[PDB]
């Protein structure tokens, strides 16, 4: 079991090609986006299923890692589960050692290092996923993005997946500071509606929001419909 | 067992009895307790006989490999230090080894005392074994740096004889080596049962 | 042909080419003969020195009192396999205080050889052993190709120019089963002569080792085989 | 035993919005007084101090190891570690050696959050003793418990707290033969840190 | 672990990776060593002085031991690893044997280390060719050696490595004589000047006395360079 | 192509072993001749430049008190083999207190030759591009062996390895007489080495060694004497 | 709870001649105070000209005998010749010492003919130390045998520098009778010695085997 | 069994130690020098099992020398002491060395210093130190006469007095002591106190 | 499996390793950063490559990291690998301060990191770290120091050097303008000038920049500090005013 030969080498131009293929692979994933209100954060994604026979309630794309933090993925579904599991494990290690919730930034950094591992280690491909980690903690609301290259950033608002550019420009023109959490929720729902072929419904999209100092909660269809109504 | 060694003007002498005893039994009176490592270097046996034999065989092999590699016979300092390190690696296992590494270097005669504890000393007089204190008693009394080899060999024989006479565990044949400017040689070996009546005539 | 660089790659015809290259390695060895009766095995080998001044390379070997080996192929691998077989015979003697049967040693040897033809980083052995020893059934002769297979013959030959000896034996193998020591020795000598390209046979070209139900393994001396050839 | 190989006395006690941590000042093989200026209290950051009673060597090792972890936390998180979190960290790194324990009895004291005191001492394997009136550790354990139980008050200004911890430590160390030779008391307030060295019995 | 035969035989019996290591050596800074009767000089092409480099904290001619010094040519990144292991061995020999390492011993150790790399699986050969120097203890007779990426080593009266190694080597072959004192430094400086004609601001030179190494000062190198620059013109004018 | 190190060629020959055998063709010519008195060895040093110190270029190395060794091919890879042989011979002395026979040392060196490979089963990744002569004396009398990167060896009465192999071996067969007195044996080896060597035979350009009872590398003064006799 | 050793008694003797070597050992085997068997041979023929006779813990004696036999077979295969006696003695010393920290409970006495054909007897500890001596005996009865052998076969020490010559060497018929007498006297007075006496007489003609009846009780 | 002790003057740090190497009752040697030189400006007196003393002292000297050549700047005394303490403390729980160490040194920007390092690996920068049975007498006498500004004459007088008392009052009184001084010039041997 | 191996650690016929050269190219494509070794301090300034307006910018830094109380670094290249390298470097510094109980001299920290990089450069068949560092710090040994690290695992001390995009233009202007005795303010001004003159856009924006300086507080305490956006605004205005204050003639 040698399996010790980086399959992601440096192309003659200095570019790490396989990571670029991973970025395209997320580029063909369903859209997702996130905004940070001045007093909270919001993340949402489109959850359109190939058939009615698929029970939409049996899986959620927005998942919370710690009661402060939740994540959304774009690209390959199976990889996001790997990353969510590992991030939960690291959060619980931090809590074991220090009896405090892990700060959003630290969780993001550790997940990013996990991402990076697969871009240097031999015998594996980088994760075909990018993550939007929304959290609210002692030093304010935060929205972080993570990409298969393992680099992470802090965004005021962002999107990724199918229909990145249109959602991105929409947010850029429509975003503003001092935006309330509910304004952010409406804005996110509108941005999804922009490119969402078909008609939105509580069973088509997924929303998660963190209030002030409160817990990350994933809106149920019964109330997302109230928001969009 | 009682072995000694001392440097003087014309080289370093080495002397040693030949008794090997377990409990109260004399398993033999003919053990060679001066171990030829090198035409220029002699070790000495004291403490466990198996341990000393084995680790001096290892020392000889290490010295031979060093000579082949570097095309130069290992200096007494290096041999002593190798043995000290090797025995130190076995620090707690309970080895018993005390061995003077007497020899001649390019830089002059050398004599070192090594222990199973990894302790190494360099000196111009030593003696090891049960009859160590008697050997010192006679040796310090007679020793002089200027004495000729013909009487250094007599001092080394008298000291070991006295140790054998007074010590139950020592006796047999006093075997005296001389490690001269070039290399060593067995200058004399005598039977203690005859030495005693040589020194104390029957009259 | 691209199904050829690694052992673990089957060819679409159902063939394994690296293994066949190993099995070809044997054909460059010298003629290792072997012929069996119900009590005796005789391993004869043709010795070819690499020059007038330089001497030949030994090819017959003792594995224990009741087993011998005649290797063909590269010697660097014959040495490892002979050492392994000696080690196994010694271990069996140590545990059970009895001689290891030929057949079981041979099958362990074939397992050892096959193991190398299945892993990416390893390569076949490239030495074809012609084991001849003793069992409770009597004498036995085997042949182990680098492919990991093994066979049992009343007689056989391998190595370069081994077809002539093989074709003599195929004429006379019907007689070996009931043949005495001397007649097997004579058949080994003649089967070697069939290998020599018009040279008169002499003790200086081949060595004959015989094992028997009552005799331990032995390599016949230079002079006795010469005297026998003078008949 | 091994805890009183060196001998120490450390106390912590809670004032209004100030915290005070005290300690002895002497190193000893057992009863030899090698140095009357030993440090058992270490500042890790403003508003957080750790006292490490018990074996001196274990104390130094834990202090240096804790500095490593704390600095790396400051670089990674950019916030000085909060007291309770530091106590949890120390408990974890003490319990990791559950079967090889450090022979230290740490005392942890420091202001934080909305200027709120924190004190706790731990078993040698990290069992924390989060207390609110006072904490005591070292060889003078019982004497410190008595002195502090008889001398404490609920809410105490910085000057009253200083005088009380000082008197408790000194009266409690005078009744101990493995401790004394001065004292080293800190009064930590959300605006000021006063580090006092006390005049003690040098006997 | 990663096992791959990086170094392997070419169909004509050559070790291509070792030869490419040698080429990597060719691209390194020139170095020169000139064993004299009483001193052993070393020199290198660039003293890190391109008008902005802050070269206070690193010298090219490096001590493996107060007994011994080393000049390296080729990749600078590998030089650090090789020098660290050589220093470690210099100390571990004193521990195992009281005697300090003789120059040939440490040279041989470095050479065997390089060979191990050219043959060990899954590792790249060192792209280095070191010059080693020292005074064997109790001998006070200087010693000069070198190793090459192949792992083979040998002593020399004088030698050079790096770019233009050949030209310096011819200069030494025609200009070497049994020097002493300043004369050895003069020869080393001339030998380097052959290729680095921009003398002074580029050379870095050290001299090994029986009592250790010490590296010449800018003023001293400049003095020698001026001396040669005057005397060579004088000799050329006299001859022509 | 990326053929494996252990790949068999279609005619049954390991490729890397063949490529290694090619590497001895580039090495210095080294020649030895057995005789009743003892064994002689010789090898061109190939001193490229006058600066190089001739004495520091050693191509005949002692393996033990009675086993010389003439190295050719990659002299870097030969050192390792001789060091292995030294430790093996000493181990045998340690484990029996008697010298290891010459044929067994040869077989000890050769047993290391084919260990190469990949996959963490062996650290070596490539064959030893070295073919050695082993000249020794033991209970069987004088003996001379030689090896090649194929991990094989065989006793010989006179052999010459390295670049001049073919010419030296032809001249040896034409002249190795089996009655040679050691005096004649060494002049024959030196005369052969003379013609093969491009440079003139000088005391420094050649390295001669006599095994006889005990190994002895001829000093420059001793070499001049036999160069004159030639 | 349990003791990994047992003392099975018996005693071995070896007498080195000028051109031969006589090795003897009784066939009794016992534990505690009850006899296990009366035909347990101490002697093992390790090589064509070596013979190991050992006393002590029987399982360890057999383990050592089989280990040395295997190691000799390996040596034969490698070096294509039969191990000389002194080489076997050195090998036995090293093997005993390798288990320094869990020793064989065997007390060994090698005998045999050296390369030139002179009988040589090596006598061992349980930890490996050994000597080349003209005779020896080890086991339970050894201390009863030594005084008589010493009195009957004494020669100037080999370590004397003005070498003091050598005692008239003893022929074989005399070494045999001496070993007979030694075991007679050892059985009379030792509870662990008795039954038969296997006197392997190595020569230049190859080793024989002789038996004598010791007392049973 | 060994005795060692130190003393910090105004610009020097003396270290003295007995020079008797023994086995059980025999003074195989009385010239055994135990105060090592780590650097041109360091002394390291050690007391403990002779094999462990030598092996640990040599290991520490190896590491000091390795640091010196690799960086070009020698370890400062405090860093050398802390490194010693770290190595000793790590070995403490795995394969303990039984050596007690007193480390002296001089650094141009800090002046003389003397460190106390116990075999338990407790490190302290002491004004005066002592190990072994002679420790009681050495410490009491130093306390009685010690000052913080002693001229090397006064420090050596004090060390001579301590040696005389240690000989007079101990039963294992060793006869020979060596005195080594560290100052701006460097670690050095001051004098040998032959008694016999 | 062999055919899928790129053989990262291997010599090309030219005698140079390809993957490390590709790594230097990757650095060349990354945002620019430069260092100025002043008399009274050391200044690092860096260009935030990604400059979308939705970026938060409230995070203190994206390219410069603190490695210890006395050493900081400015990163160019793949920040994903740079995170790992800075984590290792902080770990190595703390490992020295634990073993020896004192700050780890800068040169040693640089060398340890470079020895980490060379390992990937030489054995194991993994791609090298595509990063390059500028190190700023202070020692008792040598005072203020500035070092530059290649992804080859090679490093050197520089009075003033630059890495990343448009490296060589800034290098040249530093050659032309840097002088000894450059003080705190002069170093800051020179860095801003050379960068903006190397920038595609003049009148730079504080949101697209980072400035950090490791100076020595009056009480001998190495104080690293990264300028807040308003301090960047003040310096940017002063520099955009002083540039015409010199170019007027």
């Amino acid at each position: 079991s040698q399996y010790s030969f980086s399959l992601t080498t440096f192309s003659p131009s200095g570019k790490l090609v396989q990571i670029e293929h991973a970025l395209t692979a997320v580029g063909s994933g369903q859209t997702s986006l996130g905004i940070k209100a001045a007093n909270g954060v919001v993340i949402a994604t489109e959850k359109k299923l190939p058939s009615i026979l698929v029970d939409e309630a049996s899986v959620q794309k927005i998942q919370l890692l710690t009661p402060n933090i939740g994540v959304v993925y774009s690209g390959m579904g199976p990889d996001s589960r790997v990353l969510v599991r590992k991030s939960r494990k690291q959060a619980e290690q931090y809590y074991k050692l220090y009896k405090e919730p892990i700060p959003v930034t630290q969780l993001v950094r550790e997940t990013a290092a996990v991402m990076q591992e697969f871009t240097q280690s031999g015998g594996v491909r980088p994760f075909g996923v990018s993550l939007l980690i929304a959290g609210f903690d002692e030093n304010g609301p935060q929205l972080y993005q993570v990409d298969p290259s393992g680099s992470y950033f802090s965004w005021k608002a962002s999107a990724m997946g199918k229909n990145v550019s249109n959602a991105k420009t929409f947010l850029e023109k429509r975003y503003t500071d001092d935006m309330e959490l509910d304004d952010a929720v409406h804005t996110a729902i509108l941005t999804l509606k922009e490119g969402f072929e078909g008609q939105i419904s509580g069973k088509n999209i997924e929303i998660g929001i963190i209030g002030t100092d409160k817990k990350f909660r994933v809106l149920t269809p019964a109330e997302i419909d109230d928001y969009l109504g | 067992t009682t072995t000694l060694a001392f440097i003087f003007k014309h080289g370093v002498m080495v002397a040693a009895d030949s008794r090997a005893s377990m409990g109260g039994y004399i398993s033999s009176q003919s053990v060679k307790k001066i171990i030829e490592i090198n035409p220029y270097m002699l070790g000495t046996m004291a403490g466990g006989a198996a341990d000393c034999q084995f680790w001096h065989r290892n020392l000889g092999i290490k010295c031979r490999l060093h000579e082949l590699a570097n095309k130069r016979r290992i200096s007494v300092t290096g041999a002593s230090k190798l043995l000290a390190n090797i025995l130190y690696n076995y620090r707690g296992m309970g080895l018993s080894v005390g061995t003077m590494i007497a020899g001649w270097d390019e830089t002059g005669p050398g004599l070192y005392y090594v222990d199973s504890e990894g302790g190494r000393l360099k000196g111009m007089r030593f003696s090891v074994g049960s009859g160590s204190p008697y050997a010192y008693g006679v040796l310090d009394n007679g020793y002089k740096y200027d004495m000729t080899v013909e009487e250094a060999s007599e001092l080394a024989r008298r000291a070991i004889y006295h140790a054998t006479y007074r010590d139950g565990a020592s006796g047999g044949v006093v075997s005296v080596y001389h490690v001269g400017p070039d290399g060593w040689k067995k200058v004399t070996g005598d039977d203690v049962g005859d030495l005693h009546f040589q020194y104390y005539p029957v009259v | 042909n691209q199904y050829d660089t690694d052992v673990t790659t089957w060819s679409p015809a159902g063939r394994l080419f690296q293994v066949e290259y190993a099995m070809e390695a044997v054909k460059q060895g010298s003629a290792a003969i072997g012929l069996r009766s119900k009590t005796h095995v005789v391993l004869a080998c043709v010795n070819k020195a690499q020059s007038e001044l330089s001497s030949h390379q030994r090819k017959i070997f003792k594995v224990d009192d009741h087993i011998g080996v005649a290797i063909a192929g590269l010697t660097a691998d014959g040495r490892v396999l002979s050492r392994y077989m000696r080690s196994e015979c010694i271990n069996y003697g140590f545990t059970y205080e009895s001689s290891l049967p030929v057949g079981r040693l041979v099958v362990q040897l074939a397992d050892k050889a096959q193991v190398c033809t299945q892993r990416s980083w390893k390569r076949p052995y490239g030495v074809g052993l012609l084991v001849g020893g003793l069992d409770e059934s009597g004498a036995h002769l085997y042949y182990n190709c680098p492919s990991g297979n093994y066979f049992e013959y009343q007689a056989f030959a391998i190595g370069s120019r081994s077809q002539a000896a093989k074709t003599y034996l195929e004429r006379k193998f019907d007689t070996f089963d009931g043949a005495t020591r001397d007649e097997l020795i004579k058949h080994a000598l003649f089967s070697i002569k069939e290998t020599l390209q018009g040279e008169k046979l002499t003790s200086s070209v081949c060595t004959i080792s015989v094992v028997g139900v009552g005799e331990p393994f032995q390599t016949l001396d230079q002079q006795m085989v010469q005297d026998l050839i003078n008949s | 035993s091994i805890f009183e190989y060196n001998g120490s006395a450390t106390v912590a006690m809670v004032g209004k919005n100030c915290i005070a941590i005290g300690s002895d000042r002497r190193l000893g093989v057992q009863l030899q007084t090698i140095a009357t200026d030993f440090q058992r209290i270490f500042q890790i950051h403003d508003r957080l101090f750790i006292g490490l009673s018990g074996l001196g060597s274990d104390a130094q090792t834990l202090y240096q190891r804790l500095v490593f972890r704390h600095k790396l936390y400051q670089l990674r998180e950019e916030r000085d570690m909060k007291p309770e979190t530091f106590a949890n960290l120390v408990s974890a790194i003490l319990y990791e050696k559950r079967f090889g324990p450090y022979f230290c009895q740490p005392v942890i004291a420091g202001l934080g959050d909305d200027n709120k005191p924190f004190i706790c001492t731990m078993d040698s394997i990290g069992a924390k003793e989060l207390a609110k009136d006072f904490v005591v550790a070292g060889t003078a354990s019982e004497s410190l418990y008595g002195a502090c139980e008889s001398m404490y008050k609920p809410d105490m200004e910085p000057e009253e707290l200083f005088e009380t911890v000082s008197q408790a430590l000194q009266a409690s160390v005078d009744r101990d033969c493995l401790s004394g030779w001065g004292g080293h008391v800190y009064i930590v307030t959300p605006t000021e840190i006063k580090e006092h060295i006390l005049k003690g019995r040098m006997d | 672990r990663y096992d791959r035969a990086i170094t392997v035989f070419s169909p004509d019996g050559h070790l291509f990776q070792v030869e490419y290591a040698l080429e990597a050596v060719r691209k390194g800074n020139a170095a020169v060593g000139v064993r004299g009767t009483d001193t052993v000089v070393l020199g290198v092409e660039k003293k890190s002085a391109a008008k902005l480099q802050d070269s206070r904290s690193v010298r090219k001619i490096v001590n493996l031991d107060n007994h011994i010094a080393l000049a390296c040519a080729g990749l600078k990144a590998d030089a650090r690893v090789l020098i660290n292991k050589a220093r470690i061995e210099c100390q571990s020999h004193k521990l195992t044997l009281e005697d300090p390492v003789t120059v040939e011993y440490i040279t041989r150790y470095i050479a065997g280390l390089q060979q191990k790399y050219t043959q060990s699986g899954g590792v790249r050969p060192f792209g280095l060719s070191t010059l080693i120097v020292g005074f064997d203890p109790y001998t006070d007779v200087p010693a000069l050696y070198q190793t090459d990426p192949s792992g083979t080593f040998s002593a020399w009266k004088a030698n050079a490595t790096g770019r233009n190694s050949n030209s310096i080597r011819e200069f030494l072959e025609k200009n070497y004589k049994e020097t002493s004192g300043q004369e050895t430094v003069k020869l080393a400086i001339r030998a380097l000047l052959e290729v680095v004609e921009s003398g002074g601001k580029n050379l870095e030179v050290a001299v090994m006395r029986k009592e250790g190494l010490h590296q010449l000062e800018e003023s001293e190198i400049d003095a020698i360079v001026a001396e040669i620059e005057a005397e060579k013109a004088a000799a050329e004018a006299a001859k022509k | 192509y990326d053929r494996g190190v252990n790949t068999f060629s279609p005619e049954g020959r390991l490729f890397q072993v063949e490529y290694a055998i090619e590497a001895i063709k580039l090495g210095s010519t080294a020649i030895g001749i057995k005789t009743k008195e003892g064994v002689v060895l010789a090898v061109e040093k190939r001193i490229t430049s006058p600066l190089l110190e001739p004495s520091s270029v050693e191509k005949i190395m002692e393996i033990d008190d009675h086993i010389g060794c003439a190295m050719s091919g990659l002299i870097a890879d030969a050192r390792t083999l001789v060091e292995h042989a030294r430790v093996e011979t000493q181990n045998h002395r340690f484990s029996y207190g008697e010298p290891m026979t010459v044929e067994s040392t040869t077989q000890a060196l050769c047993d290391l030759a084919l260990r190469f490979g990949e996959g963490d089963e062996e650290s070596m990744s490539r064959p030893f591009g070295v073919s050695l002569l082993i000249a020794g004396h033991d209970e069987n009398g004088p003996s001379l062996y030689y090896t090649d990167p194929s991990g094989t060896f065989w006793q010989c009465s006179a052999k010459a390895i390295g670049s001049g192999s073919e010419g030296a071996d032809s001249s040896l067969q034409e002249q190795f007489r089996k009655d040679l007195s050691f005096q004649e044996a060494e002049t024959i080896a030196l005369s052969i080495l003379k013609q093969v060597m491009e440079e003139k035979l000088t005391p420094n350009n050649v390295d001669i060694a006599k095994v006889s009872p005990t190994y002895h590398l001829y000093s420059p003064s001793e070499v001049e004497a036999v160069i004159g006799r030639l | 709870n349990w003791s990994p050793y047992d003392f099975n008694g018996g005693t071995c003797v070896a007498v080195a001649g000028a051109d031969y070597c006589v090795i003897a050992a009784d066939t009794r085997m016992s534990t505690g105070y009850n006899i296990l068997t009366r035909d347990y041979s101490k002697i093992c023929k390790l090589a064509e000209k070596s013979v190991l006779a050992s006393s002590g813990f029987q399982a360890d004696v057999r383990a050592l005998q089989k280990h040395l036999d295997a190691r000799h077979l390996i040596y034969q295969h490698q070096h294509n010749k039969q191990m000389s006696c002194p080489a076997m003695a050195q090998l036995l010393s090293n093997t005993l010492y390798y288990k320094r920290f869990f020793p064989y409970y065997a007390f060994n006495v090698l005998g045999g003919l050296d390369n030139e054909g002179k009988g040589c007897v090596f006598t061992y500890d349980a930890v490996g130390s050994y000597e080349k001596v003209g005779y020896s005996s080890q086991g339970s009865g050894a201390k009863l045998i030594m005084p008589f052998l010493d009195n009957q076969l004494k020669s100037p020490s080999p370590l004397l520098i003005p070498a003091q010559d050598a005692v008239t060497p003893l022929s074989e018929s005399e070494a045999i009778d001496l070993v007979r007498t030694a075991f007679a006297s050892a059985t009379e007075r030792d509870i662990y010695t008795g039954d038969k006496l296997e006197i392997l007489v190595l020569n230049k003609e190859g080793l024989r085997r002789e038996y004598m009846e010791l007392r049973l009780d | 069994m060994e005795c060692v002790f130190g003393l910090v003057g105004n610009g020097f740090a003396i270290i003295a130690a007995d020079t008797s190497a023994v086995n059980s009752i025999l003074v195989h040697k009385t010239n055994e020098d135990k105060i090592m030189k780590l650097d041109s400006h360091k002394l390291m007196g050690a007391s403990g099992e002779a094999g462990d003393r030598v092996q640990f002292t040599e290991f520490v000297q190896k590491n000091v020398s390795l640091y010196q050549f690799r960086n070009g700047i020698p370890l400062t005394t405090a860093a050398a002491a802390n490194f010693t303490r770290g190595e000793l403390a790590t070995a403490l729980r795995k394969n303990p060395y039984s050596v007690n160490i007193i480390l002296a040194g001089f650094d141009q920007d800090t002046g003389p210093s003397l460190y106390f390092i116990d075999y338990i690996a407790t490190l302290h920068k002491v004004d005066k130190a002592a190990f072994g049975y002679g420790s009681y007498f050495a410490l009491a006498m130093m306390d009685r006469h010690y000052r913080s500004d002693m001229s090397v004459d006064e420090a050596i007088k004090l060390v001579d007095e301590c040696i005389a008392e240690i000989r007079t009052r101990l039963v294992v009184a060793p006869p020979n002591f060596v005195i080594k001084i560290v100052d701006k010039d460097g670690a050095r041997e001051f004098a040998w106190r032959q008694s016999i | 499996s062999r055919r899928y191996d790129s053989r990262t650690t291997i010599f090309s016929p030219e005698g140079r390793l390809y993957q490390v050269e590709y790594a230097m190219e990757a650095i060349g494509n990354a945002g620019s950063a430069i260092g100025i070794l002043a008399k009274d301090g050391v200044v690092l300034i860096g260009e935030k490559k990604v400059t979308s307006k939705l970026l938060q910018t409230s995070t203190s830094t994206e390219k410069m990291y603190k490695i210890d109380d006395h050493v900081a670094c400015a990163v160019a290249g793949i920040m994903s690998d740079a995170n790992i390298l800075i984590n290792t470097a902080r770990v190595q510094a703390q490992r020295y301060t634990f073993s020896y109980q004192e700050p780890m001299p800068v040169e040693q920290l640089v060398q340890s990191l470079c020895d980490t990089k060379q390992g990937y450069t030489q054995f194991g068949g993994l791609r090298p770290f595509g990063v390059s560092f500028l190190f700023a710090g202070w020692d008792k040994n040598y005072g203020f120091q500035l070092y530059m690290s290649d992804p080859s695992g090679n490093y050197g001390g520089w009075k003033a050097t630059a890495i990343g995009a448009n490296n060589q233009a800034a290098q040249s202007m530093l050659k032309q303008d840097y002088k000894d005795d450059v003080t705190r303010e002069d170093a800051v001004k020179l860095a801003l000038k050379v960068l903006s003159k190397t920038m595609d856009s003049t009148s730079l924006t504080s949101e697209k920049l980072e400035l950090a300086e490791v100076y020595l507080l009056p009480s001998g305490k190495v104080k690293y500090q990264v300028h807040s956006p308003e301090s960047l605004n003040r310096l940017l205005t002063e520099s955009g005013l002083t540039q015409p204050a010199a170019e007027t003639s």
